[PDB]
């Protein structure tokens, strides 16, 4: 959820989310 | 395919238009109005940029284009906010001079009598538990405190509420 | 007794002078600084109005005088909040005039920055993804789709820090 | 905790506490 998986290894960063969690 | 693209990247270049000299109301926002609209689109842009790689990986280019969109509108949102925001954060300084406009002045009375209503009932609820902490045999100061007290809560949750919107 | 009584109404009179006419700043303390004291400044002024109530009733006038003086303490810090807070809220007001000050814009730089850079970062995501929504058997480009997500993840929470203080 | 029962019934109004409460 905080991140995604793409194809050939790489990810995609969603670490805002987690911000946005810690903070509700 | 590349329509959402291209009209994604045409908003974008004109919201920024609102980033470069922010010195005047955007919109009617209020400064917990751009925090909440921030941690919505962010909310919105997360799952967006997650339709964004998987559909372009899954080949399914309908939904590919849906989340483009979907970004394209969080992030328009998302700078309207930080374009206010940050016009309230320099004018909010104290070393700031401002003219306060008449609709300024009735937004602002609310949280004024609130809070000057909370010292006129703490001070004679203060003034009522001088005279109990006395002679607490005094059933009617008992009820005055307790209507002051009554008074006092219902200020304190009218200034709240009076802030948060 | 009567002294803790009568010099917590001293101190309610003199900082009411704060909300008679509040058009400058108070105090250092943000919209958000003024609503976490009010917010702090309830909870110790909730047990200590019990305080007041329960020595008063209990004949327990050493720790009375103690309730007395924490909720004048609490109902002046209450006021400074909400006296800034009207301040802000008056002049924040789209129909308001503002001189921003130097240190007012030195404060927004960070919101601009952050949110010129999620701009930047988000368009070359859009830009990565239109090329690979076409064709996504490009390694190279789905490494630069991850370093946009991680520019733009990073601007969001600077964005956001930037704001709640 | 939302009140406190005074002496002779009356009640000292904590409302504003559970307005705190509910809010965070």
């Amino acid at each position: 959820p905080y991140f995604v998986e793409t194809p050939y290894g790489y990810q995609l960063d969603l670490d805002f989310l987690k911000y946005v969690d810690d903070i509700q | 395919g590349q329509k959402e693209c291209d009209n994604a990247l045409r908003q974008l270049e004109t919201v920024r238009e609102l980033l470069e000299n922010p010195v005047q109301p955007i919109n009617d926002m209020s400064y917990f109005g751009c925090l909440d609209s921030v941690m919505e689109n962010s909310k919105v842009l997360g799952e967006a940029m997650t339709g964004i790689s998987q559909n372009a990986k899954n080949g399914n280019l309908p939904e590919f284009g849906d989340a483009i969109a979907t970004a394209s509108k969080a992030l328009c949102g998302f700078t309207e906010a930080a374009a206010q925001a940050a016009y309230l954060v320099g004018v909010s300084d104290p070393n700031s001079q401002a003219q306060i406009s008449p609709e300024g002045r009735a937004a602002m009375e609310p949280i004024v009598i609130s809070a000057k209503t909370m010292l006129e009932s703490a001070g004679g609820l203060i003034q009522t538990a001088r005279a109990l902490a006395v002679n607490p045999r005094d059933p009617p100061r008992w009820s005055v405190l307790a209507g002051h007290s009554r008074t006092v809560s219902d200020s304190i949750k009218k200034l709240i509420t009076s802030m948060r919107d």
